[PDB]
């Protein structure tokens, strides 16, 4: 897939199949994003609601 | 045959109000209970009933179900206290279930003609 330029506001749509169903990754479900090539020229942006201030 | 069917609610039929305290959990690999697990039973339990008995103040507060209080801005973090339980990295291995100890308004249980009946001004009921 190729992009153009600044690729700004880039969506991570993460999907958890469950045989019977495919439900949205929850905030429970708390995630980390790595760049194997080691590329440093990028920024993830996120929210964080009162349910993961501890946990983060 | 005799057989009673559209039975009315015991609990609401005879006027009682009913609470749960479960035991808290324990990470060990037997699942045995500590001297001190026990007493942290006790502690809960008894906790239970004195929001039970100071219920009775004359102020409303926002939310019924006397229990809300105890728990309040402790309902945001469960994730978290469950997380250090699940991974047995939490204190003495005891885990304290938010929805362990609380009143129970609506449950189907036990059924059949309650004994007692309560009546108020021309209310009825069925059998
Ligand atoms: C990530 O980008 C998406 C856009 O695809 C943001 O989702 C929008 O959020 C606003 C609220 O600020 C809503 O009004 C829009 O309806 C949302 N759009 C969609 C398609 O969901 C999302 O907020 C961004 N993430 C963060 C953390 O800001
Ligand atoms: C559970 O039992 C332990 C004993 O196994 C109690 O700990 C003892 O407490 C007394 C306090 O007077 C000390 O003199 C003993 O030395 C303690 N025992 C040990 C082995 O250290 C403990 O108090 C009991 N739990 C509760 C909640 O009372």
């Amino acid at each position: 897939h190729r992009f153009k330029f600044p690729v700004t506001q880039y969506p991570v749509v993460l999907e958890i199949f469950n045989e019977r169903d495919k439900i949205s990754a929850e905030p429970p479900y708390l995630v980390t994003m790595t760049e194997v090539n080691m590329r440093k020229n990028w920024q993830l942006k996120h929210n964080e609601p009162e349910n993961v201030k501890k946990m983060k | 045959e005799i057989h009673l069917i559209d039975v009315p609610k015991k609990h609401h039929a005879s006027r009682t109000e009913s609470y749960v305290a479960l035991p808290p959990l324990v990470s060990e690999s037997l699942g045995f209970h500590n001297n001190n697990t026990l007493a942290v039973y006790q502690g809960l339990v008894y906790y239970l009933l004195w929001l039970h008995s100071k219920y009775d103040k004359p102020y409303a507060d926002p939310v019924h179900d006397p229990t809300w209080r105890w728990w309040q801005h402790k309902t945001k973090d469960k994730d978290y206290f469950f997380y250090l339980f699940s991974n047995r990295l939490a204190a003495e291995g005891i885990y304290i279930n938010m929805n362990a100890y609380q009143k129970l308004y609506n449950m189907s249980g036990d059924y059949g003609i309650p004994d007692l009946f309560f009546l108020d001004k021309g209310n009825w009921f069925t059998i």
